[PDB]
């Protein structure tokens, strides 16, 4: 069900991990 | 021109025109 | 149907709208909400992107990003070039022309994210004015918050619009505030001005107060509609140790209220009158015993010179557009004097 | 005259009544 | 056709559409009006329309050119007057204030518009009830068509 | 109580102010206040943007040298 | 300069005799 | 009505490990530099140019901006 | 009892003490325009309109008198500088004359409607109480409004029956009082067309007008009634704060960006000019075409107006005061009295040197003569420090070019130093010091002091709004929970 | 304690106007010697 | 002309008239040294 | 100086002095 | 005389203190 707090979490929550798991490969490159 | 009698005069004016409001305020309230 | 008041209406598609958006939920939405969350939502995400892969290489000469190793200390989204002076920096605009690429390159995510986050703080307030009248409360708490949209709309908004441009304006970062700081204490003596004076001691005093109001409250407990902790004893023990004391609730919370708002809304007024370059500098009388007489000196000579310091140290580097390159023998320094 | 700037203003304005339609139709939607 | 369109009037034309005249319910918590101001407003069009027409045709000069040759000097078809723009204007406003404050002065609708009377020297009203009524209706004609005429000068004369 | 001043200046402006609390049964007239909403909001971002020199029209210089 | 404050003077004490003819306490029991 | 059971930790097991992926072949591949115009640390000095750019302009910043940036 | 912030809510239910008090408000500001007036004339120098224009006198509602058309005073004298000849009724003393006998009027007024409250206008026919109809009321304001509003943009601004409006060229050289035709079109939104005023006074009075009977006609929806309660007169007052700091924001935003309706003859420059040379830029131009005509240097620099010259001067900048810094422009930096030329440094080899002018945000800048390309060639070292391409070591000369000192050249250190000093700041100017004893700091135009004061306002009127508004939209609690 | 000598001081309207009257009117005598 | 009935009388107690006294007296102590410049 | 001066003893006078009224007023009603 | 004024203004502010310390109304 799309229910709003789905909706919530999932726009906050998505953004997070990507953004996350780029700045975990920026860590990995020289500089 | 002086500051010293334009001072005066200007204290002279305001401060016993307070003090007589004081007490008629005062009087008039009662 | 719908009970409008004297008469009875017959129920519409703004009845139902009302009736979904008022609902009761984990997050309340309301009618604010349509503005509050989308505004709000990209003003957030604008800082996060324009602090991990956006750069600054090109407005400002530096780099400002996560991309190119910057710390979350100096990561920071950066005005828009001098060159642009006001402009509104549309994505479709002029400057852009709708090349997203250009557009973030040129620094338009500083004016997304401000005007986005100004119309999230008008929503934000909205929604405190519709909670506020559907519980039935006063909406005391619109009215405190009120100073903050002060100080956000006195600093971000009307004093780079005094000035040359949006390069001026704060930039969103830790590093870049601090440098904003140096910026005003050095070009305008800000610690100065008469109303940052009363800003900051509305804000100590802010701060004092919610102090002395806690550690009061949990000191005159009651053991265990009755009130938790003694007023008598809280009154008698300030009265005895600091002169005054607070005798009223509503007082005592109402000065609580009071204190800082004020303090803000000074520190707002000061703000608006540097925008226009209006600054409390300098006393003409101390000027010029200082000239005169060369062995006068007092503190606020000594701090004249550390500003004039600051401006010649910071301008070549923090104002680009200038083209200032000053020789080594211009520069002001303490053994010159 | 259409200058690029006037065309690129009205399509932003069609943008926004797009999304501000958009908001609608999906309070309508939900509301019903 | 217009319910409110109730007919028995000189006027009626199933023209409105946007409900001007239309009554509305009220919540607490007219026709003969309007039929008096669009018969004065066509009363002075159709004489504002035979001046000009009128002055036109005999002295030439424009309608709207009109009053910067008389500020200079008074004349009326081309005779001259012994009157400056000062007492013009204050016997204008006296004349016509008392003209005005006499006309208002009617609590009846019915002589507000049609006061008759002196103002009709031929016994054309009498009681008649179709060729009075006939008549009247070809003034409010006459009154729309000088309306809309006056108008079509005003949209002429500016831009020219 | 007892009926206020009479004066034939408040007599003649009675009818004005003789009509409190006179209201229409539903929304009235609504939607065209909302749409002359829209067209102001237009009409104000036309000439924000052209003051602003983010809107550049053929016409108008926005310069001091429009004096000339 | 001193001419204005004359002329203050001289309108603060007509205000007040003004003020005193007709803003006067009523007498009651003569 | 929090739900933690095992439902949620293996339906959500295998979209969490995309996204990461995901952002990390965005950033390795070299879209980021692309998309966002961030230059490279073998692009930030180029042949003609060797101090910070300068945009001193308003009406011309695109091509301008194109025509500094080595493209 | 009513605490002292509260005093004044005592005619929130009573129409006539209302009137009465808007009345004394109306009196009051009245009073203030006539008397500042009358204060303006008296300190008012019409001497030379030339080098101490109104604007650097500190001259505020001078310009505003001056910008409708007086220009006209019973002193003999006239703002452009020349003998008045039967200045009429309207000028400045008989303007102010004619507002401080307005404020009396008003103050009797209010006195009288005061005095009798318990008017039969103000109660309700039905119920018998008090009540207003607010929207007739703003029905028949509105419809005043738009009426007055045609009628000064057609016959006031047009010159069909009035003066006209104040009208200058681009550089503020050649303005006056004249008529003003409208302009339809794309142009008008231009903000620095004159006929703009026109056009937008003239369509704005018809939609007012227009607007003003459909409110007088219409009754408002019961749904709007209950929304905006319409039936409170709190509402009324925090909508028209709303729109009164809305207008304060756009009237600053006007004056501090210049406009069609400030013009820099009557306020002075704007730091925009300065920032982007414009009188510079002007200067420039002129003197090249003047030199590729075929004259020399001295003559082609002695055709620069002085006036033109001395917009280009940083003491004219509004920005460049400060807070404290109360008083005229005169008492900042003395009064202007000659203009001595432009100065060209030249170093001993040739090349010509151009001085570094100093920013609109800087307080102190060091003095820099860069070459041509920009290279820096010499500079006054920082106070009692050692140098290596001092005045005296790489040798400048100065030289000036029309005006006061036209053809005298200096080789003399010392004297080279103070003009460059001097040409920091831009033209070089002989200035009057001792007339009023000036500090020399420089004060700020009353452009800067009304964009300061309107912008303060408007915020302090926001929050006015903000509260007014949460206080008729919680009248309920707020009655005393 | 309480003190039983307590009074109150009154000023009519009349004794106001005096006092002013008085003031001003020897403000405007001695005005022209102060100024000099 | 009748007796008005929206009557009402301001009070102020003695801490309100310490408030503003010290108000008074401590922004005159700010902004003195400013005035005089 | 007299500018200055004159700002600080109106500033300093009229006020208080209007505080003062009002506190006579209060405190007259016990 | 500047220095009589700022010493005047700020013995003005001590005796205010002093006075709403010492002479407050009672509860
Ligand atoms: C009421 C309708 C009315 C209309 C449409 C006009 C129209 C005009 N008058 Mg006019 N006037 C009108 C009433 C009156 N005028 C005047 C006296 C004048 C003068 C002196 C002048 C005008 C002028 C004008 C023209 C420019 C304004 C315009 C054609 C001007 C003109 O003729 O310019 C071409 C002009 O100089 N009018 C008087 C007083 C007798 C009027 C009384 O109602
Ligand atoms: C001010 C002049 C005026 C007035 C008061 C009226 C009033 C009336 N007319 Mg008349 N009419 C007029 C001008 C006027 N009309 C003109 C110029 C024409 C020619 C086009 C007509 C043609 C006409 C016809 C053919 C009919 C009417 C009818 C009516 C009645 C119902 C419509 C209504 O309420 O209008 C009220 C009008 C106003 C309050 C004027 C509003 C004007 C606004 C401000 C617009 C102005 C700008 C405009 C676009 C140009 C009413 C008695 C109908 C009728 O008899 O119904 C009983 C009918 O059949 N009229
Ligand atoms: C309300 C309508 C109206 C108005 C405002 C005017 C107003 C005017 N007319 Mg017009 N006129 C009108 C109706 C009107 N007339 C009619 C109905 C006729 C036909 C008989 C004329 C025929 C007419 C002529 C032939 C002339 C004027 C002239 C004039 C002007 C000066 C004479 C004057 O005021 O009359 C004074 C009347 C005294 C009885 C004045 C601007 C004269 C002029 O120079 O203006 C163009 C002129 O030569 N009028
Ligand atoms: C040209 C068209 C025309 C027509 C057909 C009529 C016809 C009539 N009018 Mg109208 N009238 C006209 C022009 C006209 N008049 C003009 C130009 C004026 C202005 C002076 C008037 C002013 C007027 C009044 C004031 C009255 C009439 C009356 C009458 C009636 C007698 C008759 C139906 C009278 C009426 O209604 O009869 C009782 C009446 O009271 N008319
Ligand atoms: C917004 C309205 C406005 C604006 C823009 C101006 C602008 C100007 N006025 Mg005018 N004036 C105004 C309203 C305004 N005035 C009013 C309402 C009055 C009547 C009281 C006057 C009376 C007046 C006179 C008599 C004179 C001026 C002068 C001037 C000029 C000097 C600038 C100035 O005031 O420095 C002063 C600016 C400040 C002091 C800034 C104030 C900063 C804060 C708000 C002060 C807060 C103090 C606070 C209460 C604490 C007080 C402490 C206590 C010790 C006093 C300038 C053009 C002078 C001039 O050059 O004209 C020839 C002049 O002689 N004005
Ligand atoms: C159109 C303007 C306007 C009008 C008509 C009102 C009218 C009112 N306000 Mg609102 N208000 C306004 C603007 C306005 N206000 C603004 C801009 C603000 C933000 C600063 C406020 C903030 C405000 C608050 C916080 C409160 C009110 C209250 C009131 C009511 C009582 C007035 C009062 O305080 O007692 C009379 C006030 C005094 C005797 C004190 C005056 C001392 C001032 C501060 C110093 C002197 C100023 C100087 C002489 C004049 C400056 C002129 C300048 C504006 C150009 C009254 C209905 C009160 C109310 O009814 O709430 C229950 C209330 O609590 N107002
Ligand atoms: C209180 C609550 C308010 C909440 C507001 C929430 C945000 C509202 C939306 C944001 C508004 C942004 C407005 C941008 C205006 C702008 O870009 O100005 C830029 C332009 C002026 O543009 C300038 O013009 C100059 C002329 O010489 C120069 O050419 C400059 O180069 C040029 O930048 O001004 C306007 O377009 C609007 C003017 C009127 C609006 C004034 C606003 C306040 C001005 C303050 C003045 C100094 C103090
Ligand atoms: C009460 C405070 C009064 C301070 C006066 C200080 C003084 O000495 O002034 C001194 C000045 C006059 O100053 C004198 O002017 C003379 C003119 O010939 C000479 O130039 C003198 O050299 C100069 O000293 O007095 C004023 O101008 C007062 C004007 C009132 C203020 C107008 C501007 C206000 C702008 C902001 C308003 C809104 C603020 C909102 C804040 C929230
Ligand atoms: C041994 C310790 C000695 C301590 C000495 C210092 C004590 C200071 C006492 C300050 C009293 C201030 C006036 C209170 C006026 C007064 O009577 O308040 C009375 C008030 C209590 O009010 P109520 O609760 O009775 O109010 C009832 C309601 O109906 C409202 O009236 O007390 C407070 O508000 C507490 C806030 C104190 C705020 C203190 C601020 C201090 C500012 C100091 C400035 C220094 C300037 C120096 C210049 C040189
Ligand atoms: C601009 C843009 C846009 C938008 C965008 C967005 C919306 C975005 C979003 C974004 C986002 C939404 C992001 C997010 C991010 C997040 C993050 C980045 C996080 C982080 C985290 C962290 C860092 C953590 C920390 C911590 C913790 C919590 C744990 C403990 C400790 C610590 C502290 C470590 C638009 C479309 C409009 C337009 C175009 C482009
Ligand atoms: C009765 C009458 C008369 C007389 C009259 C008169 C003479 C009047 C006057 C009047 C006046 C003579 C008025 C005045 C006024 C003034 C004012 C009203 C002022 C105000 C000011 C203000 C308000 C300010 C404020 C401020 C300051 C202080 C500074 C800055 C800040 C502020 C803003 C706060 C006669 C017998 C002849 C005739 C008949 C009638």
């Amino acid at each position: 069900i799309f229910t709003v707090r789905w909706l919530a979490i999932h726009g906050i929550a998505v953004p997070t991990i990507f953004f996350l798991g780029a700045i975990t490969a920026m860590q990995f490159i020289q500089r | 021109v002086n500051i010293y009698g334009l001072t005066a005069t200007a204290l002279f004016i305001i401060i016993p025109t307070s003090f007589l409001l004081i007490l008629y305020v005062k009087t008039a309230s009662t | 149907t719908i009970a409008i008041g004297t008469y009875q209406e017959k129920r519409t598609w703004f009845d139902d709208a009302d009736d979904w958006l008022r609902q009761d939920r984990f997050v309340f939405v309301g009618w604010s909400g349509l503005l509050l969350f989308p505004c709000a939502y990209f003003a957030l995400g604008g800082w996060l992107t324009g602090t991990t892969f956006v750069t600054s290489w090109y407005t400002h000469g530096l780099a400002t990003s996560y991309l190119e190793g910057c710390n979350f200390l100096t990561a920071a989204v950066s005005t828009p070039a001098n060159s642009m002076a006001h402009s509104l920096l549309f994505v479709w605009g002029p400057e852009a022309q709708g090349d997203f690429t250009r557009w973030c390159q040129l620094g338009g995510l500083w004016a997304f994210v401000a005007l986005h986050g100004a119309f999230g703080l008008i929503g934000f307030m909205l929604r405190q004015f519709e909670i506020a009248r559907s519980v039935n409360l006063r909406p005391y708490n619109a009215i405190a918050f009120s100073a903050p949209i002060a100080v956000f709309v006195s600093v971000f908004l009307i004093y780079p619009l005094g000035q040359s441009g949006w390069f001026f304006a704060p930039s969103f970062g830790v590093a870049a505030i601090f440098r904003f700081i140096l910026f005003f204490q050095g070009f305008h003596n800000w610690t100065l001005n008469p109303f940052h004076m009363m800003g900051v001691a509305g804000v100590l005093g802010a701060a004092l107060l919610c102090a002395i109001h806690g550690a009061t409250v949990e000191n005159t407990l009651f053991e265990d509609a009755e009130e938790t902790y003694s007023m008598v004893t809280a009154n008698r023990f300030w009265s005895q140790i600091f002169g005054v004391a607070f005798s009223n609730k509503r007082w005592l919370h109402f000065f609580m209220l009071l204190v800082p708002v004020t303090g803000l809304w000074m520190s707002a007024i000061g703000v608006v009158g540097l925008a226009l370059n209006l600054r409390a500098y300098d006393f003409v009388s101390q000027e010029i015993r200082a000239a005169e007489d060369p062995e006068f000196e007092t503190f606020y000579t000594k701090n004249i010179l550390l500003n004039e310091g600051i401006r010649a140290w910071m301008a070549a580097q923090d104002q680009p557009h200038e083209r200032l390159v000053f020789p080594e023998e211009v520069l002001p320094r303490g053994n010159a004097l | 005259a259409v200058t690029p700037s006037l065309k690129n203003f009205l399509g932003s304005l069609i943008a926004g009544a797009t999304v501000l339609g958009g908001i609608a139709l999906a309070i309508t939607a939900v509301s019903k | 056709r217009p319910e409110w369109l109730d007919g028995s009037l000189p006027g009626d034309r199933g023209f409105d559409p946007l409900g001007l005249s239309k009554p509305s319910e009220f919540v607490v918590i007219g026709l003969a009006r309007f039929r008096e101001c669009e018969l004065i407003h066509g009363r002075w069009a159709m004489l504002a329309c035979l001046g000009a027409l009128v002055a036109e045709a005999t002295t030439g000069v424009s309608w709207v050119e009109a009053g910067k040759v008389e500020l200079d000097g008074a004349s009326y078809a081309g005779l001259s007057l012994p009157f400056s723009i000062t007492q013009l204007i204050w016997i204008e406003v006296i004349l016509v204030g008392g003209a005005e404050f006499y006309r208002n002065s009617e609590t009846n609708p019915e002589k507000r518009c049609y006061p008759g009377g002196v103002f009709d020297p031929l016994k054309l009203a009498s009681e008649d009830e179709e060729r009075a009524f006939r008549l009247k209706t070809a003034e409010i004609k006459h009154a729309r068509l000088a309306m809309v005429s006056f108008f079509g000068y005003g949209v002429q004369a500016l831009s020219t | 109580q007892e009926p206020g001043l009479v004066t034939p200046l408040g007599t003649l402006l009675r009818p004005l102010n003789s009509e409190a609390g006179k209201v229409l049964p539903g929304w009235g007239t609504t939607v065209l206040m909302a749409v002359f909403i829209l067209l102001f909001a237009a009409f104000l971002l036309i000439i924000l943007e052209i003051y602003n020199s983010s809107l550049i029209l053929d016409d108008v210089s926005m310069s001091w040298e429009t004096l000339a | 300069m001193e001419a204005l404050v004359y002329t203050f003077l001289l309108v603060g004490t007509l205000g007040i005799i003004f003020f005193s003819i007709f803003f006067r306490d009523p007498p009651r029991m003569i | 009505d929090i739900l933690t059971s095992i439902r949620y930790w293996v339906i959500h097991s295998i979209t969490v490990p995309a996204l990461f992926i995901a952002g990390w072949l965005f950033v390795s591949t070299g879209l980021a530099y692309d998309v966002f115009g961030t230059p490279r640390p073998n692009e930030y000095f180029t042949e003609d140019r060797q101090e910070a750019p300068l945009i001193t302009d308003r009406f011309n910043a695109l091509e301008q901006v194109k025509k500094l940036s080595g493209n | 009892g009513l605490p002292w912030y509260r005093v004044h809510t005592v005619v929130i239910n009573d129409p006539g003490r209302l009137i009465s008090v808007h009345l004394m408000h109306t009196a009051l500001v009245s009073g203030w325009a006539g008397s500042m007036a009358l204060f303006e004339i008296s300190v008012f120098d019409p001497s030379d309109p030339v080098l101490n224009p109104m604007w650097r006198q500190g001259m505020f509602v001078l310009p505003f008198m001056t910008r409708l058309g007086i220009t006209q005073s019973w002193g003999g004298w006239t703002i452009s500088g020349e003998t008045a000849t039967n200045p009429g009724i309207w000028s400045y003393e008989g303007v102010a004359a004619a507002h401080i006998i307005l404020s009396g009027a008003l103050f009797l007024a209010s006195v009288w409607h005061w005095t009798y409250w318990d008017l039969e206008l103000f109660r309700d026919p039905r119920t018998g109480k008090t009540a207003l109809d607010l929207p007739k009321i703003f029905g028949i304001h509105l419809f005043l409004s738009g009426l007055l509003c045609f009628g000064f943009g057609a016959f006031h601004v047009t010159g069909v029956f009035g003066p006209g409006i104040w009208v200058s060229d681009p550089y503020g050289l050649t303005g006056r009082v004249q008529p003003v035709a409208p302009s339809w079109g794309a142009d008008g939104f231009d903000p620095y067309n004159p006929g703009g005023i026109a056009s937008h006074h003239i369509a704005a009075g018809i939609l007012g007008v227009l607007a003003g009977l459909f409110h007088l006609c219409v009754r408002p929806s019961i749904r709007l009634y209950f929304g905006l309660s319409m039936g409170s007169i709190e509402t009324v007052l925090s909508s028209s704060i709303a729109a009164v700091f809305w207008a304060a924001f756009v009237v600053a935003g006007t004056m501090w960006y210049g406009s069609a309706a400030t013009p820099i003859e009557l306020f002075g420059p704007t730091r925009y000019q300065w920032d982007q040379g414009f009188f510079q830029q002007e200067i420039q131009k002129r003197v090249q075409a003047s030199l590729a005509e075929g004259a020399s240097l001295s003559d082609a620099w002695s055709r620069i107006p002085e006036k033109l010259a001395f917009y280009d001067y940083i003491g004219n900048n509004p920005a460049k005061g400060g807070l404290f810094r109360t008083g005229a422009m005169n008492s900042g930096d003395g009064i202007a009295v000659g203009w001595l030329g432009h100065a060209s440094f030249k170093d001993q080899e040739g090349r010509e040197l151009f001085v570094r002018r100093m920013p609109t945000f800087f307080e102190t800048f060091p003095v820099l003569l860069l070459d041509k390309d920009g290279i820096v060639r010499a500079d006054v070292p920082f106070r009692k420090a050692e140098s290596k391409y001092s005045i005296e070591q790489v040798g400048v000369s100065v030289t000036f070019y029309g005006g006061e000192l036209d053809g005298l050249t200096f080789t003399d250190p010392a004297t080279v130093k103070k003009y460059a000093r001097k040409a920091q700041l831009g033209e070089i100017f002989e200035f009057d010091r001792s007339t009023l004893q000036s500090d020399g700091v420089f004060r700020s135009s009353p452009r800067g002091w009304f964009t300061f004061g309107h912008v303060c306002f408007a915020l302090l009127f926001f929050f006015g709004h903000i509260w007014h508004g949460a206080r008729t939209i919680f009248r309920d609690v707020f009655a005393g929970i | 304690r309480p003190n039983p000598n307590k009074q109150v001081v009154e000023l009519n309207r009349t004794s106001l106007y005096w006092g002013l009257l008085l003031i001003f009117v020897l403000a405007v005598l001695f005005s022209s010697y102060i100024f000099n």
